[PDB]
């Protein structure tokens, strides 16, 4: 990109969306790109969400207050490219940066699933996939999450 | 003649126009013992009998200078002697001869 | 496996200087006690000196002896020279750490290191 | 064990030992060394004084940033007492004189002090109490240091019945008032290495059989008296009626006691040590009594 | 272009070597010295008489640190850790979590005042003006551990030394 | 970082106006004195050709006679529009080291004059965002400006990979770093070449057929801080 | 263009046209000659060509480097021979800067330049210091910046950068002591490198 | 004049390493996984050998993360897993050795968005 | 600057200068330590039209080393000989 | 928000008391736990919100480049106020 700006209006400002307590919503940071919509309809397989509105006004979401609560939900944090959909648990917790990489195995099922342990300072922060075409690809379900 | 050199240690040379035709005839006897091809003969012979040229061409010291474009006399004085110094151990040394050895593959690779 | 020799050309070569070596520490360790005032034998400060040349007895690598005898004969002339002080020689003797623990209960009590 | 007090680390400066302990009498001779150890493994030291500040700052670089914690006390001020040893896991009694001075005298320093300090201890309901008598204590010496270690002792052990107590023969080291003594000058003597005692008392607070019982800490050799003043004297090239009726009291043998080998630590030979305190002062060993 | 310091050849003539003579012997390089150090006798000394009186500080001071609020009384910092980032000596440690009202905000800010080397690169960092180096420099301690800063020391320092600290930003921020 | 504070051109104008006398008053304790002459004249003298061997730099080597000045051979910054004269001695020893020095000082009044009175206006940091931070103003309003200074404040900016050796006319003498980049936003390798660490190798050398104070003396010429020394 | 280092292609064509006549010269030690777009000159050689190359470029009358700006050592682990020996020339006499490299490994001795360069002397201390490296027949090789009885080669990319050890004076034995060292706060690692390519022209086949 | 040496390289005894960080420790040497919050591939180009993780305690005082480990914070890179082998070979450490993993080419069509009569057929865009 | 009319007579003679005009100390002389605020302007790249980074990218124009020979007629010198240098006509004999 | 444990211990605005059994309160013996009073929390609940008559506001804290990064904030929603992700002021649409 550009290091600078030369936009000199006011900036658009959407509604939040409340799809469950796995999920934070920060709909102003969408920027439409759609990938949740087709990781919810393809890969786990519920058509809850889309795209609702038209031109600049076209919002991301349910329309109805639904909650979006699939086994394989939590990844939609990992797939949205910006800080639209974030993991309400580690919610403000740590910065990407400081965490140590641990890659490990989930044990929460027999199927294996490759994952990342995040630490900082001794803690565990959080658990992320690991990719491996073999068993989870990329995806991990929300209880290993 | 210079009450000094400006440089210390540096002594004013009274007979410099014979000191270096000394100094360049030497040089261009040790690169004769150099076969005829190496690089390091037919450049410093080249640059030595330009040297030498000057030397034969112009009487005063202060004109010479400016033509050698090397320092004071005494400097180019001393630049002849390292040269001499340079091609004996030249010599020696042989650095004509073909690569000694080839690096590792990514030897000089970088960055990794 | 041609590579450039430091010193010696072989392992029988090398074992010469292992053992001039140790011949000059053996010699240094009654000055070295009387001129850093130190508290331990001399038959102590022998004793340290066999242990550490026998830690790298069973080296093969000629290059790799002859730089044990180089950092080796640093640090005789380091103490020869009374560049060292007191601090820097008793360093060889840990008396201020606590016994580590080896086997293996031991160590399963204190933590989980290996 | 409360979470704050479980051991961490590898036993160094920056570890955590576990161990909150109040040490009493900790500007002195044995206090120093038992100080230092503490510190030296990540404890957490509480040294109540009673001196100036200025007297206490060489035990400031003996643990890592906050382990070492200092207040004011009194020995006749319970409250005091009371503020030290509220938060501690060990209480440590290391209180002592040599003579007697106008305000305090052997049955305050060596019989009150330890009793106030037992019992605000045990009421606050610390857990380990480990005091310092004397080998040679006995209601019927001619000392009177002697004599008051002795009531001391049988009311420490009333008072706290689960303290360890600890008999030690004098100590000798670089600040003792023992081998220092006779270089600034019929009797048998078994001193014993400061540095032992001092594991002998770090080991009391770890090992859970210390509690209750009352150890004897005596070096490995006994000696004359006499033989002992003179290697003295060759080892270094060259005061109250109190002090001198305890130099020419005959250590005891008290088989029935445990000793430091009990606790894991071997007892160091005076003669390894004896250039160490005496150089300053600046060889045939002296005969031992088999 | 070059100048020569010392490429000089000394006269010769009578006159001038009885000059370095008189000088030799008179010792008059040496008198003049002394009217040196005897004009310096009677000059006013540049001496200040602190504490009553202080050096001249300016507006950008780099001391001791202090965590600010905005006027309703809210912490100005939100915990984004660019401060801890780029810290040169690491002498900051954050952790942060969901307040009650949601609010993103720190649970622990230290500030390793003997790690710290007063650069001022985390007020640069700071995109709200949350963490400052204030105008204060007389703040030594009897003791290391006074000199650990955690966050309520540093809150306390914002609210005890806001009054100064919003003037001299105020003097500067169209620098920054 | 940041643009010169309103009024500071003038402060340093009035500094600048006197300070040559301050010099004066120096040179007036020192440059005649016999006493400082016996203990500089002829001290620590050192050819011009063991100058270069060994490895000085800035007055070690100009001391000597030799004719050299980064500002004025590798010029840097603006140091090619700005005029002064390089100081050279004669004899190679401690005193005509100080004078270099001396005459340094003046000389470098003479720049600064010129540096006030050239003084453009502009910018301070290159108007390149990827680089070098934006304006808080601009960071506070603008998308782009907030995530640059984001970036460049955890991640760093990245710097193309290679390795440079650059050096200044630094006042200790040349002073330079071999930096060694690796692509990323952290140097790989960076080692610092300090003009003292070459001099005081020279120590032993220098010392030679002197007195124990001497010793002082020539240490004191060569101009020695350890920290760049040690680093 | 304001923001842009301007291009030097007179100085980047002389450097280049002076690394091909060391080339042609020394053939037996130059393995690689390039100029960065910044125009710095670097000859890289076989270790056995330290003393004629560096000699040669201090002698040569079209070459005066009297003077070394500086020598010094880079470890790169992944390399067979992981040590990297910079040496960094200066002409007074035509105003230029040339960089010679060569590499060699832990156990392999490297030719002290003292000969060449007195001031090589206590640089080459300082590598044998940091990183270990032996020169043969440096006149008096020993530790210059480290510790008296220090272990290791701080400057090596796996020696840990708190190190092993940590002094503190301790009261039992009255003198400084060394021990294994223990942090109060460990150093906290950061990963700052992005997952995106920031430079495409030094991009590596795959 | 070379020297004929066919002995392994074992530099253990001449790094100044002490034992119980030679014996001890398992080095890991691996390509380090993508990061799953980005798609950037940059960070998945080298190899990288790490040793294993060790205790950090709470500090009593500021409650700051605490190590005894010299080399919790050890990590070098490596062009190719054969390099990294033979680093730690050299170094005597024991290790792990992980097969990198790249994502295998996957077939794309646009196309198949619209399909006629096959389950690719999205129901939105 | 409150030096008696004797007094500034007798450090004058015996310094040889005349040192009120060049006083060490500061005075009035100096600026305000209050200043009005400053106005600083921008750089070439704030713009609002042709100005699109790609055209003022200095990282992205560097380049890898160019390699001259890789083990994969008349002399020169590094660079042309250095003009002597010229005396001072301000000052060049101290 | 200041309040006591019930070993009388003050608690933090970040709720850290050391409990009852915790050796660690040892270090405030003779000395003072360091608390500051000005809970943060507490004082932007006692700022009203304000009404504005749009779909859409923006909010940069006061004091224009003295605040922090301008956002906007969306209205919409009736059941609850728009409060500033930086400064926590709320909002609400008439
Ligand atoms: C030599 C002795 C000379 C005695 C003359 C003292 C005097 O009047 O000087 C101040 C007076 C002011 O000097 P200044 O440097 O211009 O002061 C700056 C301001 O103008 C000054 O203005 P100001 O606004 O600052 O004035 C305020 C100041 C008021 O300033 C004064 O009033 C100074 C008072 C000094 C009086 C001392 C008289 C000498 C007594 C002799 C005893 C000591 C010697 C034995 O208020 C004070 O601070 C007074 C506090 C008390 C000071 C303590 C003095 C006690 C000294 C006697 C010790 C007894 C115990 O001097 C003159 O006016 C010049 C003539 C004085 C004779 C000078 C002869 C110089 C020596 C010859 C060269 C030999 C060098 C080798
Ligand atoms: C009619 C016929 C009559 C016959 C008699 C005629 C005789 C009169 C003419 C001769 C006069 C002789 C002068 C006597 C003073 C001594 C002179 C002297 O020795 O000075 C030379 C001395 C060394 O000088 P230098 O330049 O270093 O080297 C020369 C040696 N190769 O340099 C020095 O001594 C330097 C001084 C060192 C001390 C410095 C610190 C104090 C200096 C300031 C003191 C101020 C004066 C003190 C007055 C005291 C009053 C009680
Ligand atoms: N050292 C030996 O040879 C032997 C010692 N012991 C016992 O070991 C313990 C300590 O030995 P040592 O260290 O030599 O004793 P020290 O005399 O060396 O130090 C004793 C400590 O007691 C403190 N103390 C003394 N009187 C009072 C008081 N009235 N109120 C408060 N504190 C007081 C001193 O504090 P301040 O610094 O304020 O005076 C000092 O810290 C004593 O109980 C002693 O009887 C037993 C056998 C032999
Ligand atoms: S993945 Fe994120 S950015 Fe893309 S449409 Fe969904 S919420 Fe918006
Ligand atoms: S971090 Fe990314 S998603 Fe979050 S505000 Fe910045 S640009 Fe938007
Ligand atoms: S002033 Fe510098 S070192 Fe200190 S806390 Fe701020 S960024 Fe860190
Ligand atoms: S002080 Fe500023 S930079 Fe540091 S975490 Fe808080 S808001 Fe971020
Ligand atoms: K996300
Ligand atoms: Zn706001």
């Amino acid at each position: 990109g550009s290091d600078r700006s030369r936009f000199l209006e006011g900036k658009r400002a959407v509604e939040d969306k409340n799809i469950g307590p796995l999920v934070k919503t920060i709909m102003t940071r969408c920027i439409q790109c759609t990938r949740c919509i087709r990781f919810a309809s393809e890969i786990a397989g519920v058509d809850d969400l889309g795209t609702t509105g038209r031109g600049n006004d076209m919002q991301v979401g349910t329309y109805i207050e639904k909650m979006f609560m699939s086994e394989l939900s939590g990844n939609i944090i990992d797939i949205c490219p910006v800080g639209a959909l974030t993991s309400k648990p580690y919610a403000f917790t740590a910065r990407p940066w400081e965490t140590r990489k641990t890659e490990s195995i989930d044990v929460m099922d027999a199927v294996g699933s490759n994952i990342v342990v995040s630490t900082r300072t001794g803690e565990v922060m959080r658990i992320l996939p690991r990719m491996h075409e073999d068993i989870n690809e990329e995806w991990i379900s929300d209880k290993t999450r | 003649l210079k009450k000094t050199t400006g440089l210390v240690g540096l002594a004013v040379c009274e007979t410099p126009h014979e000191r270096l035709k000394i100094l360049y005839t030497k040089i261009l006897d040790v690169l004769g013992h150099i076969p005829k091809n190496a690089a390091y003969r037919k450049y410093t012979e080249q640059i030595t009998n330009e040297k030498l040229s000057m030397v034969k061409a112009e009487p005063d010291v202060k004109k010479l200078e400016e033509r050698l474009q090397g320092g004071q006399i005494e400097e180019v004085i001393l630049q002849a002697e390292n040269e001499l110094s340079l091609a004996r151990k030249m010599i020696q040394w042989k650095p004509w001869e073909p690569l000694v050895e080839e690096p590792p593959a990514s030897q000089w690779k970088w960055p990794i | 496996t041609s590579v450039k020799p430091i010193f010696s050309r072989d392992m029988n070569e090398a074992k010469r200087r292992v053992r001039e070596l140790y011949r000059a520490w053996y010699r240094e360790v009654p000055n070295t006690v009387h001129l850093f005032q130190l508290d331990i034998s001399v038959k102590q400060g022998r004793d340290k000196v066999r242990e550490m040349f026998k830690k790298n007895a069973h080296i093969t690598d000629p290059r790799v002896v002859d730089l044990l005898v180089i950092k080796g004969k640093m640090e005789l002339e380091e103490t020869i020279k009374v560049w060292k002080q007191r601090t820097h020689v008793m360093r060889f003797f840990h008396e201020t750490e606590a016994p580590r623990p080896k086997d293996f209960l031991s160590k399963f009590y204190v933590g989980h290191d290996p | 064990l409360h979470h704050a007090v479980i051991p961490h680390g590898k036993g160094g400066r920056s570890s955590v030992s576990g161990i909150v302990a109040t040490v009493f009498g900790a500007t002195g001779f044995l206090g120093r060394y038992v100080v230092n150890h503490l510190g030296r493994m990540g404890s957490q030291v509480i040294v109540p004084h009673r001196c100036e500040p200025y007297d206490t700052m060489h035990l400031r670089p003996m643990g890592d940033l906050g382990q070492i914690i200092f207040m004011d006390w009194n020995g006749r001020d319970k409250d005091s007492i009371r503020r030290a040893v509220e938060h501690s896991s060990v209480v440590i009694n290391l209180v002592g004189r040599e003579w007697e001075t106008q305000n305090f005298d052997f049955e305050d320093v060596f019989v009150k002090i330890p009793q106030a300090i037992a019992q605000v201890s045990k009421e606050a309901g610390v857990e380990k109490f480990i005091h310092i008598s004397h080998l040679n204590a006995d209601i019927k010496s001619s000392s009177k240091y002697l004599r008051s270690k002795a009531v001391g002792e049988k009311e420490v052990r009333e008072t706290f019945p689960e303290a360890t107590i600890i008999k030690p023969a004098e100590i000798f080291g670089r600040e003792d008032r023992f081998l220092n003594y006779f270089a600034n000058i019929k009797t048998v003597k078994q001193p014993v290495y400061i540095v032992d005692v001092t594991k002998g008392i770090i080991n009391a607070i770890k090992d859970p059989d210390a509690r209750g019982k009352t150890f004897a800490f005596v070096g490995p050799s006994r000696y004359l008296l006499f033989d002992l003043v003179q290697y003295v004297f060759a080892v270094a090239h060259r005061t109250t009626r109190d002090k001198v009726e305890r130099i020419h009291t005959t250590d005891k043998i008290l088989p029935h006691l445990p000793g430091l080998e009990d606790l894991g630590v071997e007892a160091t030979p005076l003669e390894l040590k004896a250039i160490e305190v005496l150089r300053r002062h600046r060889v045939q060993p002296a005969k031992t009594i088999p | 272009t070059y100048k020569y310091v010392n490429l000089r050849e000394p006269s010769m003539d009578m006159k001038s070597v009885t000059d370095r003579a008189a000088q030799t012997l008179l010792w008059t390089e040496l008198i003049r010295g002394l009217g040196m150090t005897l004009s310096y006798l009677f000059r006013e000394p540049a001496t200040i008489n602190y504490p009553f009186e202080k050096g001249p500080l300016s507006p950008r001071f780099r001391g001791e640190h202090a965590l600010r609020r905005y006027p309703s009384g809210e912490e100005r910092c939100i915990a984004c850790k660019l401060c801890e980032a780029v810290c040169p000596a690491q002498a900051i440690t954050i952790e942060a979590e969901p307040r009650a009202d949601g609010s993103r905000r720190t649970t622990r800010y230290d500030i390793d005042m003997t790690k710290c080397i007063y650069c001022g690169f985390c007020q640069e960092a700071c995109p709200v003006d949350a963490i400052v180096e204030g105008p204060n420099f007389e703040f030594s301690t009897e003791t290391h551990e006074e000199l650990l800063y955690n966050k309520e020391k540093l809150l306390n320092n914002g609210d005890k030394w806001e009054a100064e600290i919003a003037a001299n930003i105020q003097a500067d921020y169209l620098y920054r | 970082h940041q643009d010169l504070p309103l009024g500071l051109m003038d402060d340093i104008y009035e500094f600048s106006k006197n300070f040559s006398l301050r010099i004066d008053e120096l040179e007036e304790m020192l440059t005649n004195n016999r006493i400082w002459r016996n203990r500089t004249v002829d001290i620590g003298i050192v050819t011009a050709e063991d100058a270069l061997n060994y490895g000085f730099s800035g007055v070690m080597l100009r001391g000597s006679g030799i004719q050299w000045d980064l500002r004025k051979t590798q010029p840097y910054d603006v140091y090619d529009q700005v005029e002064f004269d390089v100081p050279i001695g004669s004899r190679g020893d401690c005193y005509d080291r100080y004078l270099c020095r001396v005459e340094e000082m003046r000389q470098s009044i003479r720049i600064i004059s010129q540096c006030l009175n050239k003084m453009p206006p502009g910018e301070i940091k290159v108007d390149d965002a990827k680089v070098s931070p934006p304006k808080r103003a601009e960071m506070k309003t603008s998308m782009e400006s907030l995530i640059h200074h984001f970036k460049l404040y955890t991640e760093g900016y990245q710097v193309p990979p290679g390795a440079t050796y650059t050096a200044i006319e630094a006042p200790k003498g040349e002073f330079g770093v071999y930096l060694v980049s690796d692509g990323s936003s952290r140097p790989y390798r960076c080692k610092i070449k300090a003009p003292g660490f070459a001099h005081l190798a020279g120590l032993d050398k220098m010392s030679k057929g002197h007195m124990l104070a001497d010793v002082v003396a020539i240490i004191g010429t060569q101009d020695i801080v350890f920290g760049e020394v040690d680093r | 263009r304001p923001t842009v280092r301007p291009r030097n292609d007179v100085a980047h064509k002389q450097l280049s046209a002076f690394g091909e006549y060391v080339a042609e010269i020394l053939p037996k030690y130059v393995q690689q000659v390039q100029v960065s777009c910044f125009n710095e000159l670097e000859i890289c050689i076989h270790p056995d060509g330290v003393i004629p190359v560096l000699t040669f470029l201090r002698d040569h009358s079209n070459a005066q480097f009297k003077s070394l700006a500086d020598l010094t050592a880079v470890d790169i682990p992944t390399r067979q021979n992981r040590f990297e020996i910079v040496y960094n020339l200066l002409s007074l006499r035509f105003n230029s800067r040339i960089r010679v490299k060569t590499y060699t490994d832990e156990l392999t001795p490297i030719e002290s330049s003292v000969p060449v360069y007195k001031a090589a002397n206590w640089y080459e201390r300082e590598i044998w210091d940091m990183f270990g490296v032996f020169f043969a027949n440096h006149p008096d090789l020993r530790r210059i910046l480290t510790d008296y009885g220090f272990e290791g080669h701080p400057f090596r990319k796996d020696f840990p950068l708190s190190g092993y050890v940590e002094l503190r004076y301790d009261d039992e034995v009255k003198r400084v002591v060394a021990e294994p060292v223990e942090l109060a706060q460990e150093f906290r690692k950061f990963d700052l490198n992005s997952p995106w390519e920031a430079f495409p022209a030094y991009r590596q086949p795959p | 004049q070379l020297i004929t040496v066919d002995e392994k390289l074992d530099i253990t005894t001449i790094t100044g390493v002490p034992e119980e960080h030679i014996k001890t420790r398992k080095a890991r040497i691996f390509v380090p996984a993508r990061n799953n919050m980005q798609s950037g591939v940059n960070n998945t180009k080298k190899w990288k050998m790490e040793f294993d993780t060790r205790e950090r305690w709470e500090n009593p005082l500021m409650g700051w993360a605490s190590t005894a480990d010299p080399l919790s914070n050890l990590v070098l890179t490596f062009s190719t897993k054969e390099d990294a082998v033979a680093f730690a070979e050299k170094n005597g450490w024991s290790y792990d050795v992980e097969e990198r993993k790249v994502p295998k080419p996957k077939s794309k069509s646009y196309g198949a968005n619209f399909s006629w009569n096959k389950r690719t057929r999205v129901s939105t865009k | 600057a409150s030096a008696t009319r004797f007094i500034q007579w007798l450090r004058n003679w015996a310094s040889g200068r005349d040192l009120q005009a060049k006083l060490q100390l500061r005075y009035q002389e100096i600026s305000k330590r209050t200043q009005p605020p400053p106005k600083l302007p921008v750089g070439p790249s704030h713009k609002l039209s042709n100005n699109y980074y790609c055209t003022r990218d200095g990282r992205r124009e560097a380049m890898p080393p160019s390699i001259v020979m890789s083990s994969q007629k008349k002399a020169v010198s590094p660079a042309p000989p250095i003009k002597r240098w010229e005396l001072s006509q301000d000052e060049p004999y101290l | 928000g200041v309040r006591t444990s019930p070993t009388g211990e003050k608690v933090t605005h970040t709720g850290q008391v050391y409990d009852d059994g915790d050796y660690r309160k040892v270090r405030f013996v003779g000395r003072q736990k360091e608390v500051n009073e000005n809970f943060a929390i507490d004082l932007i609940a006692e700022q009203p919100v304000s009404q504005v008559g749009s779909r859409v506001i923006s909010c940069d804290g006061g004091g224009g480049a003295l605040g922090h990064p301008r956002v906007y904030i969306n209205l919409d929603k009736e059941t609850k106020t728009g409060t500033c992700g930086y400064c926590g002021l709320q909002f609400r649409q008439q």
